[PDB]
């Protein structure tokens, strides 16, 4: 016996089916359309719709088998891996917070490029996904990257002289990877909700992309918007898109947020924008900070492993150890 | 009303009895069944004897106290949850047959909590169990590291893990689907012994829920209250272990710790477990707080030290 | 607008029922508003958001290979505006960036006054030397203009500038092409922002906005109790200046004053930004114009240095300059 409450069915047709007397799906299989939708005064199409919606409504061994056959992605730092388990993991939304000027874009831009690195070194060999909300976006520090990447693969490949690995590398030139990334521009919310709407079937046709990236969430959100109920209940279901999604295409899927100051007495404190019930939608949380000329990432939140605090530098090559 | 669900129904009486109303067997039993021998023309012999046989199959008969003192002597259990401290602060196990709920902070320790008791009970009773993960918090790993911290042996991890089953939903109805395929399917199969499932756990129930509430409408809180009433149907007309964990809050004209979903959601479960952070001194690591909020058989308001960083 | 979407009549009634009027706002609500207002299921509310996010972003696809190899359909990612001092020029790779914020910061007698007037000065000049062919908005929160400074530069640019040819300066009427505006108030600067600058854009009189500075009229009204409306004003002036730059492709250039640090990036230094993190969050480009006056003087000049604090793609530098009768000259081979 599954209730009528239970099915994603107009609230008008509801009230109808109970004024009606009719209070379990099973019933409502074994009567022709025409006597219910005369007794209750439902047209032909929408009686349809009913019955086709009504129509309409794995173990962890092969959970793990498909968590080892994919690999992480690689953010070429070495202690960040580590602590991360071996990278950005796929099927998880991730999120990172700082301050101005530590490096969120820089870390963006990194995953992206890295993210096309072919499996034969360890990479994923898929394609990126990047939406730009405040316009940081620099082709030229993305060309510094890229090649970058391309001379540390060259010289690997080099010092180990395989036979594949040259292979690999052949295809792995400046314009196939620039090529690989996809650049959209949202401006207001809305736009954002838009373009996140249209991103399933843009998946479903480039089948190939293992990467989205979101560069900047706060800052559409938190100007002109007097509303905080409205907000909350729109991060919400931006939420749990974002993680349906990730898990039903297999993607991994980096958030950028910001900081801000919160008082207590006489002290200041950083912590995340966005309110608290913020924190739960992610599923992992990062966190960069300053500490006299040294940059920190520390792992806030994480199902997986524990607390650590790792040491990372910005570097005209890129994003990198010490 | 219907056709063929009980003998002795003709063709004729249902459509003679369409003067009253139509909606339910209620008009039917519900009536002054006097006045329908002449308003349509009934014999008052058979009349009383299809009502009586209606309501015979479309109703409960009470059981008496000593039968269900009896049958629970030998139907419920208690499993317990793989820690001390957890056990001592309920009773060394939780009882299957009610809704226990944990209640916590962003990454305190709810997660946690309810990985190491899938995996005792996969392990240490050999039964299988369900998890429903809808906020994308569970990763194999953390299992495999459970099963060996206590075996060594491949093949029982193997076994261990082959009892436990994830499924995946995103919104309000697909958690309703799957539940009540689970409700279907164990109904169905209740001639069999083997293969059933003792525990099924619910990774977060507030992440499916808020975004129907808020505003004025009234849609969301009604599919929380079916999703409840499905929830402890389960538990009780099944006798199963169901373990759901929630957000909380914190109230704005008293500054007290308050649980989410609101006060419709607060006498939903019967067993409230929060956790909480030590702050300054041993913080971080395992070190949390473990309390009682709400129990049908303890005293509420205890104080409990647990660790999330030892198993 | 509503009904120019292809959907079945039904919906399009249900939607006129409601009071919708065009995509934005329906996008504007989320499911459970629509559903209480609106009275519809799940799936034909979804295929109705599908439909309008559909018209409203369009079906292109870009990469980046697009915006690296076609220049000219993409100037922002390339295009930029000189200062007019090749040594400048080497030190910002290039010069301003056409989209976003840019922020001066530093103490008085720093010298982004006559930076801000150069770059009124050279906005003007045609495109293959560095400038826009546009005029510029200047806007004075604190005092008057600098009307002598100007002139003087106008009477030197032929000395100034000498890579461009001499006989196509006469006919840059200079002051002619930049405009004055003055406010005395927080709301002040909110309703000239709103309705006067892009009145300025629209019709390609200026491709160019300077304030002289934005901490002078907040650092007077909220006090160190009040900081919720004052970051509610700095977020909403951000976010209308960022939309005005993006959309009509121009550089915005603000002066900022700092105060006395007594976490984030400055530990060996006595001063910092003055309004904040939350300001601090609206910028692209962040430069620091320095002059170490307490020490280093007894060698008979002062001592000025231009360093960059922050920026998506130039690495953190500083050179040296120099402010002398023709204007703002960078000291040659001084570069960090
Ligand atoms: N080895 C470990 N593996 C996994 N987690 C660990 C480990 N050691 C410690 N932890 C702790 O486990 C916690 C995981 O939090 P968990 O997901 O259980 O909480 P939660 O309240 O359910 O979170 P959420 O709101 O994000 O769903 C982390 O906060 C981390 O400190
Ligand atoms: N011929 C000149 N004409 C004008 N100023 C000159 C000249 N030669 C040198 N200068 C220097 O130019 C500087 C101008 O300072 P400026 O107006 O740019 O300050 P500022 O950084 O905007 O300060 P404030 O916060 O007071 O506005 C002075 O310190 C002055 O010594
Ligand atoms: N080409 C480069 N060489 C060296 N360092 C650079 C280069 N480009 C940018 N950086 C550094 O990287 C940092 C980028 O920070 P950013 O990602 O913009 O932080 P956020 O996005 O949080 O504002 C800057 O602090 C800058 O010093
Ligand atoms: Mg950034
Ligand atoms: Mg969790
Ligand atoms: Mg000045």
């Amino acid at each position: 016996q599954r209730d009528l409450v239970s099915f994603p069915l107009s609230p008008a047709v509801r009230v109808k089916l109970v004024s009606a007397g009719f209070q379990t799906a099973e019933e409502l299989l074994e009567v022709k359309p025409s006597e219910l939708s005369k007794e209750v005064g439902i047209s032909k199409a929408e009686a349809l719709e009913t019955l086709q919606i009504i129509r309409r409504e794995c173990t962890a061994l092969e959970l793990l088998e498909q968590e080892h056959t994919q690999g992480f992605i690689i953010t070429f730092c070495s202690a960040l891996d580590d602590i991360l388990g071996g990278g950005v993991p796929l099927m998880k939304t991730t999120e990172i917070c700082g301050a101005p000027g530590v490096g969120k874009t820089q870390l963006c831009m990194q995953l992206a490029v890295d993210v096309q690195i072919p499996e034969c070194f360890g990479g994923v060999a898929g394609e990126a996904v990047f939406i730009d909300t405040e316009g940081s976006f620099m082709v030229d520090r993305v060309v510094d990257l890229a090649t970058a990447c391309i001379q540390h693969l060259q010289l690997i490949a080099e010092k180990h002289k395989g036979e594949e690995h040259r292979k690999a590398l052949e295809d792995f030139t400046l314009d196939n990877i620039l090529s690989h990334i996809y650049y959209f521009r949202c401006r207001d919310y809305t736009e954002l909700l838009a373009q996140v709407y249209l991103l399933p079937d843009f998946l479903s046709e480039h089948s190939k992309v293992r990467l989205v990236i979101v560069d900047g969430i706060a800052f559409p959100f938190r100007h002109d918007l007097d509303d905080l109920s409205l907000r909350t209940r729109l991060l919400n279901g931006l939420a749990q898109q974002m993680i349906s999604l990730a898990n039903n295409h297999r993607l991994a899927v980096i958030l950028t947020n910001q900081m801000t100051t919160k008082i207590d007495r006489n002290q200041a404190l950083l912590v995340p924008a966005l309110g608290e019930s913020w924190g739960h939608a992610a599923t992992i949380r990062l966190i960069f900070h300053w500490d006299r000329k040294q940059r920190l990432a520390t792992l806030y939140k994480s199902p997986s492993q524990k607390e650590c605090t790792v040491l990372f530098q910005i570097k005209p090559q890129g994003f990198r150890d010490t | 009303l219907r056709v063929g669900l009980c003998p002795g129904l003709t063709e004729e009486m249902i459509q003679l009895l369409r003067s009253h109303r139509i909606k339910t067997v209620v008009d039917l039993v519900s009536a002054d069944l006097e006045e329908v021998a002449q308003k349509c023309g009934l014999s008052y012999k058979a009349l009383v004897a299809l009502r009586r046989v209606l309501l015979a199959q479309f109703s409960a008969f009470p059981v008496n106290g000593a039968d269900l003192y009896e049958e629970l002597k030998t139907s419920t259990a208690i499993l317990s949850t793989g820690i001390g401290s957890l056990d001592k602060l309920l009773d060394a196990g939780l009882y299957t047959g009610e809704v226990t709920e944990i209640v916590g902070g962003p990454g305190s320790g709810k997660t946690q909590v309810c990985l190491c008791m899938a995996a005792n009970v996969a392990h240490g009773l050999q039964q299988n169990v369900l998890y429903v993960d809808s906020n994308g918090g569970l990763t194999a790993s953390r299992l495999l590291q459970l099963l060996q911290a206590k075996t060594q042996d491949e093949e029982e991890q193997a076994e261990a893990l082959r009892r436990i089953q994830v499924v995946h939903a995103f919104d309000i109805f697909q958690m309703l689907d799957v539940l009540q395929e689970l409700r279907g399917t164990v109904a169905q199969q209740v001639t069999g012994s083997s293969g059933t499932v003792k525990v099924v756990v619910v990774d977060s129930v507030t992440a499916v829920v808020s975004p129907l509430l808020g505003g004025q409408q009234r849609e969301g809180l009604a599919l929380m209250m079916q999703l409840a009433r499905e929830l402890k149907t389960l538990a009780r007309d099944l006798g199963m272990a169901v373990v759901v964990t929630n957000h909380i809050t914190r109230d704005r004209d008293s500054g007290r710790l308050k649980p989410a979903l609101g006060r419709s959601w607060s006498f939903v479960p019967s067993t409230r477990i929060l956790l909480d952070t030590i702050e300054g001194a041993g913080a971080s690591g395992g070190r949390r707080m473990a309390c009682l909020a709400k129990s049908s058989r303890q005293p509420t308001g205890f104080q409990e030290m647990v660790d999330i960083g030892t198993w | 607008d509503l009904d120019l979407l292809d959907l079945n009549p039904r919906i399009i009634a249900a939607i006129k029922k409601a009071k919708l009027k065009s995509v934005k706002e329906v996008l504007h609500f989320s499911g459970p508003d629509l559903k209480r207002l609106t009275n519809l299921s799940s799936p034909e509310v979804w295929h109705l958001l599908r439909t309008a996010s559909l018209h409203l972003r369009g079906s292109s696809i870009l990469t980046a290979l697009q915006l690296h190899q076609q220049k000219e359909r993409f100037p922002t990612q390339h295009q930029r505006l000189s200062l007019g001092c090749p040594v400048l020029d080497a030190l910002l790779r290039g010069g301003l960036p056409l989209d976003g914020i840019t922020e001066l910061a530093g103490r008085s007698s720093a010298g982004k006054t006559q930076l801000a007037l150069q770059l009124c000065l050279a906005v003007q000049f045609p495109r293959q030397h560095g400038g826009l062919e546009a005029g510029a908005v200047y806007i004075c929160t604190e005092d008057a203009f600098p009307h002598k400074r100007l002139q003087q530069l106008m009477a030197q640019q032929p000395r100034l500038r000498t890579d461009v040819p001499g006989e196509l300066l006469q006919k840059l009427r200079f002051g002619s092409q930049i405009f004055i505006e003055h406010v005395a108030d927080v709301d002040t600067l909110l309703e000239c922002v709103n309705k006067k600058v892009p009145v300025l854009l629209s019709r390609g009189m200026a491709r160019l906005v300077v304030i002289d500075s934005v901490a002078a009229p907040f650092r007077c009204e909220f006090d160190s109790q009040a900081s919720a409306p004052r970051a509610r004003h700095l977020q909403s002036l951000g976010a209308t200046l960022r939309e005005l730059s993006s959309a009509f492709q121009s550089p915005v250039l603000c002066i900022n004053q700092v105060t006395e640090a007594m976490p984030l990036g400055f530990w060996d230094e006595r001063v910092s930004p003055a309004l904040g993190i939350t300001w601090a969050n609206q910028l692209l480009v962040r430069l620091l114009a320095d002059r170490l006056r307490e020490e280093e003087a007894a060698l008979g000049c002062p001592a000025r240095t231009l360093r960059v604090l922050s920026a998506p793609h130039l690495p953190p530098s500083s050179c040296s300059y120099t402010i002398s009768a023709e204007g703002v000259r960078g000291t040659p081979g001084t570069q960090s």
